[PDB]
């Protein structure tokens, strides 16, 4: 699958170094199917894989 | 004969005096501070709502 026309916005963020935060990311998928997700930056880790 | 108005009658504020207990009631003076201890569980997360 590829994605596009990709946004992102973040309801609420806590730095509780417990996940405190949370990302919603909409997306256009060219098809069903399974992506990897990781973080850009040391600074921000992400649970999902 | 000569006791004049009670002070239910007289008392400022717009105070209600009763007895038996003596009391003084709904007197608007003043402000009155309230402290609310909101458990966990009483909130929706933002992502939720």
């Amino acid at each position: 699958p590829s994605l596009t026309d990709m946004s992102c916005e973040v309801p609420a963020c806590t730095h509780s170094s417990d996940f405190g935060g949370v990302a919603i990311i909409k997306y256009a998928a060219s098809k069903k199917g399974k992506c990897a997700v990781h973080s850009m930056t040391n600074a921000v880790t992400i649970r999902e894989a | 004969k000569e006791r004049g108005a009670s002070l239910q009658h007289t008392a400022p504020f717009g105070c209600q005096i009763a007895t038996n207990p003596v009391r003084a009631m709904n007197c608007a003076v003043g402000n009155m501070p309230i402290s609310i201890d909101i458990p966990d569980a009483a909130f929706t997360r933002v992502v939720d709502a």
